């Protein structure tokens, strides 16, 4: 019924598999305490979004041909500085937070601002939920595979993706990881 | 009779003179230093 | 960051004046209180 | 303490229940818990909010007409000696200070001279003194930005707002020499709304009033 | 009478009287005898005082690092770590007067400056910090720890967020994370750091936050690791001519074992550091996985405290019952973690001299001098702590029912044949030590001093012959290249340690005459006796044949009365109280011992001590009076030099040592009518009677009385015997 | 010098041989009187979250779909032993051919 680890029957009795994506993946047990699991549920939820986010810009910076790589854009130069961004970054970005919790306090669900449901299209299905929490999952998955990427071949995503097309045998972890002080000499 | 009296009036209650007397000696303490000493050839900010 | 050349000047009385008395005024309306 | 608040979603405390006017619940550390203390500081803060509507308006008027440096106006040869102008000032407000708490004290409004309050046509209304706590919490609020902007800018309102307008991007107070305190300064802002609230929801119960020496507050906590 | 200043006690609050206040502080964190309240509560409170306690630490190193980065001259020191002299903080003082602000500006300084003693530019210097502003992002990041430590405290404090009773009660689970967390992965970040950072740092290369993840820690890049080429590390170690600040004579080594210490600066090498806090951690690691968590392997530590009871009645039921025992007292924890803790603290004191671990800390004596004596004293405190909390144990949690024919009611069944055993031992070291230093002192004293008897150390100079010294002769392991000691690893650390141990220079296994043996005689001696007062209060504490109903009467009480023949000082709280003087004694034994062989060892004047330290009066004279001279001499109407602060701190401790006498000799009775005197007078008086007292004055209390006069004692010593040790060993040295 | 493959690889299967034929017979008799039902067992009833965290999940001895009692946490840890011997092995033989001889000659 359930993917669980693998189609070996591993079944939980906690989660039953009400939740959107649930495979019962509880090894350590993590969440039993019915009430901060479903704040758990919740930041599953936003750090798939973010997740989702931080991918997509990553990709689409590597598509376009943005001259920083893309874990090098922090001392990059820009019109604004550095020091003139960190105020509204936490500013806004905080006030969006604080209506974001005080809206899942009220009502158990995300949002952008005071409205709980934050859909002018609707599409709420079962399935779109599954299919956001994986994706979520998956999202973060990808974005643990691109910060290992900066740190041990410190190459591009889709770079390294053509290294790995281009030569399968001699682009791989085994290469990357006994050619370390090749890579940080400049590849 | 006359004086001596209204003097205190705004001083009397206990939370107008707490208020005064923390406000002075605050202000006291924040001009010594940089203003109650170096004026009066104190040996602290001479070297 | 580095602090002025007047922090020395300005701090140390707080903290050995000010602050202590403050500590003991609210510690003796703390001691003395009655329900 | 009124629906709009300090910031979005905020609960208003306990002894604040909004009866005074220009409450917007911002009492971090409740340094108001009692009635005459808050009436007290109610007209201080409208004394130093006054008295800036009339320093920003003056300085405002002495930058248009072409009047020097403000901060540095104190060192210029003027009519009157300074050491009489001082005891005829002091002579002036030991009477003007004396009327205002008398008739504080036996009507609470902030009169002037014999008439208290000082209302010859009439306009008294709460939304005029309501606007009136507004602008001058805004003109003390510029107060402090116009000393701050003379001390490590050297410049004046007027030379202030040409400045940013010339590259606001690279002219701000968050890339002067006190630019990286501003920036951990405003973080910390940012970050107390998402503390409070933190506290607030894992405070379900209880009382979690701030203990300071200056309240009583912590006389009901024990 | 309700007062509400003791909230945490209802018969205290109803106390007219000025004892209120005091019980009102000394009671303030023993929550087992607050009213109304349970172990869940308990627990939650100890959590909270623990991250509290762990806040203040963050925060005073993160203020011990910006006081160094702000009127400190760190980088200064840097360049020359040999001549210029570390700062503390600066001095505000406006009591101060133009000669004392021109003598205290040392170091380079534009003001009036503290030495320091506390070793932390060493500790910066070693680790790889150089710059301030390392400094002051550390001390910032340090106070943002305290803060989220506060953030700890608050939050899981707080409802919902308490932790069960039973949480705290799970032991296999704890001790598997804090040996494998707090232990084993935090020794590998560690030395990681150490790796990365300290020695590239002291090879002349800067790796900081900006260059991190661009610089090789080696040049093979971590496929040795990966293949198990791991010699390949240990390959290119830094040669002995090689500079700590720059590249000079350098190498390419993170891991290695070259044993001894480094030339340039007489300290243990980055190398060797790293990779014993890597072994540590990969030790720790695995020894992590020991206990029995929710998986299904793991050992349950009852069922090895069940199972390790000794057949034929050897111990009787054996460990038995012990796991409850141990899990419900949170005393018996305490006693156990402090005496573990002040054993880890006299190891630290005793391998920091011989073994330098940073860098210009040996030609730095004022610095090992106080670091060791603060170690040494710190240690035998919680040892004395260990001692007392254990007594607690004993009188508050410990249900003989429970643990019935184990080992803890086996040796309280013979607790009288252990002490009178350590009392004969006492006893005769006592005895003869003294018998043997008056007999020298007086064989001195007639001008033939060679009838004095002087047993050389023939144990402890065959131990170091056994490790390598080869001055004793002898034909030991470690000494002679046919032994099977030496032949094993000979490439390895020998070339490295005997040639740190053959040499007279450093603090490594110093020489040893008649008067080292005794000296450390005397040392056992005070170790014996301590513990012969500490285990007399802690057995004896719930009962004895004086007072069989101790235990009704708590840990701390005054006495029963003078029936009975007398019976004051009879808790076990009075037996610590004695034993915090004797524990005094010994540790200012053990630093007098230290601070004189290494004062003579840095004079070059080993004779002097070989010589002087038979006899007490050499104790005397050419140590505590010969030292002395500098001491008492930073002010006088001569003038003043910078030892006036620590010529004004001696008489401080001398005054507080007498106000400690002042407490202890004389109990309450005179005191309690003195105040009754008192008290009439000023009722009796005008101009004053108009304010009174809202609590009446009383004589504190005989318990009360001990505590006064112990602080008050401790406090003395402790700063008489550091003015003594920081002026003598900074007027004469560098 | 010896191969890192070839030695971390028999090291670990001969671990896990070991754990599964060999010393699994002495498995389960050595946890009889350590965890059983007739001694104290299970250390904590489970009413809170706190206390259903010390409870064990249900992810460690729900089944064994080995023909023995070898569930996967055995496999991590006889895995583990046999990874530990194997770098042992491989870190002797890189001393050895390093030219350092770490016996008593
Ligand atoms: C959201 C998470 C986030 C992550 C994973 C990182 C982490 C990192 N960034 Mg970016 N950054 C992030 C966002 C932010 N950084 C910056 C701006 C910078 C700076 C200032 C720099 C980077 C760079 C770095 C490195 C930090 C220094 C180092 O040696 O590593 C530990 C590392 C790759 C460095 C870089 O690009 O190196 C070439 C660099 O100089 N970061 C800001 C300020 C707006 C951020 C805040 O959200
Ligand atoms: C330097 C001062 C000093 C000295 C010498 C002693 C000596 C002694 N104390 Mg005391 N003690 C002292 C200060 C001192 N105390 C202080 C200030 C405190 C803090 C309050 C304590 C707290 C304390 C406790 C809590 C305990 C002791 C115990 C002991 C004994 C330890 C056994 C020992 O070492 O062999 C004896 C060594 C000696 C040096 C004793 C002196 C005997 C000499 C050799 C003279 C003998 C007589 C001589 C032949 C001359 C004869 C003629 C003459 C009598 C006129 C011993 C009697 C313990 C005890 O009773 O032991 C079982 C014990 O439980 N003491
Ligand atoms: C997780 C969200 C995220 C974050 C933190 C960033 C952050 C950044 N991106 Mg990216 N971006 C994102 C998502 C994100 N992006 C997405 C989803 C897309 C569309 C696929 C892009 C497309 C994009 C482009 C095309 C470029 C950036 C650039 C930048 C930089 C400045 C952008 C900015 O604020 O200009 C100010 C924006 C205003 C609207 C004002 C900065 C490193 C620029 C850069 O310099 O990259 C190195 C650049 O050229 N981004
Ligand atoms: C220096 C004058 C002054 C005084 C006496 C007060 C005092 C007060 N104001 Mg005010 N306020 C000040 C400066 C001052 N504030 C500044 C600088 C700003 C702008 C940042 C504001 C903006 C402000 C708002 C928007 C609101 C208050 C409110 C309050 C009350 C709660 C805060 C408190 O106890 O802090 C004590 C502070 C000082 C003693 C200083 C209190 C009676 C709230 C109120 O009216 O509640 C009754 C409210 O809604 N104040
Ligand atoms: C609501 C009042 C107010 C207003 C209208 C301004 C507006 C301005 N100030 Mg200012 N300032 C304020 C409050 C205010 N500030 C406060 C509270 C402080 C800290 C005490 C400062 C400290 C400050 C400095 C040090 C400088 C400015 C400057 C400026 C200008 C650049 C924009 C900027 O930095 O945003 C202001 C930031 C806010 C958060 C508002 C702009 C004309 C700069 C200037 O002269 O123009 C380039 C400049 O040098 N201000
Ligand atoms: C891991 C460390 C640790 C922990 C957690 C505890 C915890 C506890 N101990 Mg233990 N203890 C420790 C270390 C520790 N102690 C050490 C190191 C010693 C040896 C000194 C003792 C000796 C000891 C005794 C003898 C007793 C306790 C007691 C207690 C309890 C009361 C504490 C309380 O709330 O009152 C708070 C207590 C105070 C505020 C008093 C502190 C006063 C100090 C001495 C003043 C500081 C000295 C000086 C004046 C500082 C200024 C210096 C000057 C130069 C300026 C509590 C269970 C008592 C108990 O369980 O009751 C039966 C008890 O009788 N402990
Ligand atoms: C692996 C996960 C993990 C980790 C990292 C920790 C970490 C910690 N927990 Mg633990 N804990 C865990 C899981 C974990 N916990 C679990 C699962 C449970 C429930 C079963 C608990 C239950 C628990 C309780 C009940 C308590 C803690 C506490 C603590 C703190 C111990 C004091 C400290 O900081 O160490 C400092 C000590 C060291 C880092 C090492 C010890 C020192 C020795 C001698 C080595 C010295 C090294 C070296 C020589 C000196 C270096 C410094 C020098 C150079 C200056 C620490 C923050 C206590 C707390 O609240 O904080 C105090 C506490 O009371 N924990
Ligand atoms: C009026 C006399 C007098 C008195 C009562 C004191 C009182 C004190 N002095 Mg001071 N002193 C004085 C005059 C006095 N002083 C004068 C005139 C000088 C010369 C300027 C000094 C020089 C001086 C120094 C240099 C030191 C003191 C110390 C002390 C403290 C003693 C601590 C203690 O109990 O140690 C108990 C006794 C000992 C630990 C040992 C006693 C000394 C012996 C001879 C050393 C040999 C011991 C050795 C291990 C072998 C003995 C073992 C045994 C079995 C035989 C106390 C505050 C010390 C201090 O502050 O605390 C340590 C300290 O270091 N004084
Ligand atoms: C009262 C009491 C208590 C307490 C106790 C205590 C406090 C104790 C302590 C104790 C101690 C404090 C101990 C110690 C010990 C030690 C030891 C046991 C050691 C050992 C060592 C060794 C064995 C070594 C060896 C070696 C090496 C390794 C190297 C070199 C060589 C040799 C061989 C020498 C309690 C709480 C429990 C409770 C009950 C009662
Ligand atoms: C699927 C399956 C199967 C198979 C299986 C196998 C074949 C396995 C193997 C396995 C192996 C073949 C191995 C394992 C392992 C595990 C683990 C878990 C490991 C671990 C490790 C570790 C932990 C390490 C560590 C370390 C480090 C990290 C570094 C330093 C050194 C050392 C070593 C310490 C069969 C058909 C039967 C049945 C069905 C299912
Ligand atoms: C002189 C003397 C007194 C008199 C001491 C009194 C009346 C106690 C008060 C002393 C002063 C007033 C304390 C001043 C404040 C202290 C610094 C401690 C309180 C503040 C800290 C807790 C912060 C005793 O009561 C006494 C009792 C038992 C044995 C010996 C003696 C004893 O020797």
């Amino acid at each position: 019924n359930r993917p669980l680890w693998l189609p070996d029957v591993i079944p939980p009795p906690h989660l039953n598999g009400t939740l959107p994506g649930d495979s019962g993946f509880d090894p350590l047990g993590l969440g039993l305490n019915e009430e901060r699991l479903k704040w758990y549920v919740e930041a599953e939820k936003t750090n798939g979004r973010w997740a989702m986010m931080a991918v997509t810009g990553i990709l689409g910076q590597e598509l376009l041909g943005v001259p920083a790589k893309w874990y090098e854009a922090g001392a990059a130069e820009y019109d604004l500085p550095v020091q003139a961004q960190v105020p509204i970054l936490f500013l806004v970005m905080g006030f969006l937070e604080t209506k974001r919790f005080q809206g899942f306090r009220e009502t158990g669900t995300s949002g952008f601002i005071n409205s709980f449901p934050f859909d002018p299209v609707g599409l709420n299905s079962p399935k779109h939920a599954v299919n956001e929490v994986k994706n979520g999952r998956l999202a973060m998955v990808a974005f643990i595979g691109f910060a290992m990427q900066a740190l041990v071949s410190r190459t591009q995503p889709i770079e390294g993706l053509q290294k790995h097309l281009a030569d399968p045998f001699g682009k791989n972890i085994t290469y990357f990881l006994t050619h370390t002080p090749e890579v940080i000499a400049g590849t | 009779e006359e004086f001596f009296q209204r003097a205190t009036d705004a001083v009397s209650r206990r939370e107008s003179l707490n208020g005064f007397v923390a406000l002075s000696g605050i202000a006291a303490i924040a001009l010594f230093g940089l203003k109650g000493a170096s004026t009066l050839e104190l040996p602290i900010t001479k070297g | 960051f580095v602090p002025p050349a007047w922090a020395p000047s300005l701090f140390v009385p707080l903290t050995g004046l000010v602050l202590p008395a403050i500590g003991m005024a609210w510690a003796f309306t703390y001691i003395q209180k009655e329900k | 303490a009124a629906r709009e608040m300090w910031y979005p979603g905020a609960t208003p405390p306990a002894h604040l229940d909004g009866s005074m006017l220009g409450d917007y619940g911002f009492d971090p550390l409740r340094l108001g818990t009692n009635p005459d203390r808050m009436k007290w500081f109610r007209e201080a803060e409208l004394t130093n909010g006054r008295w800036a509507m009339a320093a920003v308006v003056g300085i405002l008027f002495t930058d248009l007409v072409g009047l020097p440096k403000w901060w540095e106006a104190g060192a210029q040869t003027y009519p009157i000696d300074n050491q009489t102008l001082a005891i005829i000032e002091i002579a002036v407000f030991a009477f003007l200070e004396a009327k205002r708490y008398e008739g504080y004290k036996k009507t609470g409004g902030t009169g002037f001279a014999f008439f208290f309050p000082f209302d010859p046509m009439g306009m008294r209304s709460p939304e005029k003194e309501l606007k009136e706590l507004k602008n001058g919490r805004l003109a003390m609020l510029a107060f402090l930005g116009f000393a701050s902007t003379a001390a490590v800018n050297g410049q004046g309102p007027i030379e202030s707002l040409q400045t940013h307008l010339a590259d606001p991007a690279h002219n701000n107070i968050f890339t002067s020499s006190v630019g990286k305190e501003s920036c951990v300064f405003v973080a910390v802002l940012s970050v107390l709304p998402i503390i409070i609230e933190a506290t607030k929801t894992l405070g379900k119960g209880k009382e979690s009033v701030p203990l300071f020496p200056w309240n009583e507050e912590w006389e009901k906590v024990a | 009478a309700t007062k509400l200043f003791p909230k945490f006690s209802q018969g205290l609050a109803q106390d007219p009287s000025t004892r209120r206040i005091w019980y009102g502080l000394a009671t303030a964190h023993d929550f087992e005898s607050h009213d109304g309240m349970t172990e869940e509560n308990l627990y939650q409170k100890i959590f909270a005082s623990h991250f509290g306690q762990l806040a203040i630490i963050f925060l005073w190193t993160s203020g011990n690092l910006f006081h160094v980065a702000w009127q400190g001259n760190f980088e200064q020191w840097v360049t020359d770590p040999i001549h210029v002299r570390p700062i503390a903080h600066a001095i505000w003082d406006p009591h101060f007067g133009q000669p004392a602000v021109e003598a205290f500006t040392r170091g380079g300084a534009s003001g009036p400056v503290n030495i320091a003693t506390s070793g932390v530019y060493q500790w910066w210097y070693t680790i790889g910090l150089r710059s301030n502003q390392e400094l002051y992002v550390s001390s910032v990041f340090l106070a943002l720890v305290s803060a989220v430590f506060l953030f700890a405290g608050w939050l899981h404090l707080q409802p919902n967020f308490q932790p069960s009773l039973s949480w705290f009660k799970d032991a296999e689970s704890r001790l598997n994370h804090h040996l494998s967390g707090l232990f084993g992965v935090s020794s590998l970040a560690w030395t990681g750091h150490l790796v990365h950072v300290a020695i590239p740092e002291s090879r002349g290369q800067h790796v900081g936050w900006d260059n991190f993840l661009s610089v090789l820690p080696h040049p093979q890049g971590l496929t040795p690791f990966w293949s198990g080429n791991w010699a390949a590390y240990a390959q290119n170690p830094d040669t002995a001519s090689h500079a700590f600040g720059t590249a000079d004579g350098s190498g390419t080594a993170i891991l290695t074992f070259l044993g001894g210490f480094h030339p340039q600066t007489q300290s243990l090498w980055l190398s060797d550091m790293a990779h014993h806090h890597l072994a540590i951690a990969v030790l720790f690691i695995v020894a992590g996985h020991m206990y029995r968590t929710n998986f299904g392997i793991g050992h349950r530590l009852e069922a090895i405290l069940e199972a390790h009871t000794p057949p034929a009645g050897g111990l009787g039921a054996g460990h038995k019952g012990l796991f409850h025992t141990v899990n419900n007292s949170l005393h018996f924890q305490l006693g156990l973690a402090l005496a573990s803790v002040g054993t880890i603290t006299s190891l630290v004191a005793q391998h920091m001299y011989s073994l330098p671990p940073y860098a210009y800390l040996a030609v730095d004596f004022t610095t090992q001098a106080s670091l060791y004596t603060h170690h040494q004293y710190i240690a035998g405190f919680i040892m004395c702590g260990a001692f007392a909390h254990g007594a607690i144990f004993f009188i508050r949690d410990y249900d003989p029912e429970q643990n019935k024919g184990n080992v803890l009611a086996r040796v309280l069944d013979h607790k009288e044949a252990i002490i009178s055993h350590l009392s004969w031992v006492s006893l005769f070291l006592g005895f003869h030590t003294l018998g043997l230093y008056v007999h020298n002192d007086v064989v001195q004293a007639f001008g033939t001093p060679e009838k004095q008897i002087l047993i050389e150390p023939v144990f402890a100079q065959w131990i170091q012959a056994a490790q390598g010294k080869s001055l004793y002769g002898f034909d030991l392991l470690l000494a002679s290249s046919s032994s099977s000691a030496y032949s094993a690893g000979q490439s390895l650390w020998l070339p490295g340690w005997l040639e740190a141990i053959n040499n007279n220079q450093n603090s490594l296994f110093l020489t040893i005459g008649p008067g080292d043996f005794l000296v450390h005689h005397a040392i056992a001696l005070g170790l014996h006796t301590t513990t012969l007062i500490l285990v007399k209060g802690a057995l004896d504490a719930r009962g004895s044949k004086l007072m069989p109903d101790k235990k009704d009467f708590g840990y701390s009480f005054p006495c029963d009365g003078p029936g009975r023949g007398g019976t004051c000082d009879i808790s076990a709280y009075d037996a610590f109280y004695l034993a915090v003087f004797w524990m005094l004694n010994t540790i200012g034994w053990v630093t007098f011992y230290w601070h004189w062989k290494h004062l003579t060892l840095w004079q070059g004047n080993v004779s002097q001590f070989d010589e002087s330290s038979t006899y007490l009066m050499g104790w005397l004279r050419d140590y505590l009076w010969l030292n002395s001279s500098q001491l008492i001499n930073g002010y006088n109407p001569f003038g003043m030099n910078s030892l006036s602060v620590w010529a004004w701190t001696f008489l401080f401790g001398h005054l507080v040592y007498a106000t400690g006498f002042m407490f202890l000799i004389s109990w309450r009775g005179y005191w309690q009518e003195l105040i009754e005197t008192l008290v009439w007078a000023h009722e009796k008086t005008p101009l004053a009677n108009l304010v009174y007292w809202k609590d009446k004055p009383v004589a504190l209390s005989i318990v009360q009385a001990r505590l006064v006069g112990l602080a008050h004692f401790s406090v003395g010593y402790i700063f008489t015997y550091a003015a003594f040790l920081i002026a003598s060993t900074s007027g004469r040295f560098g | 010098m010896i191969e890192a493959p070839v030695a971390i690889g028999g090291s670990t299967v001969a671990l896990l041989g070991l754990g599964r034929f060999v010393f699994l017979p002495y498995q389960r008799r050595r946890t009889d009187m350590e965890v059983g039902p007739g001694k104290l067992g299970p250390k904590t009833t489970g009413d809170t979250f706190f206390d259903r965290l010390q409870k064990p999940a249900s992810f460690v001895e729900t089944k064994s779909k080995d023909p023995s009692g070898f569930g996967i946490i055995d496999v991590l840890g006889w895995g583990a032993l046999g990874h530990v011997f194997g770098y042992f092995l491989l870190a002797c033989s890189s001393l050895q051919d390093a030219g350092i001889d770490a016996f008593p000659r």
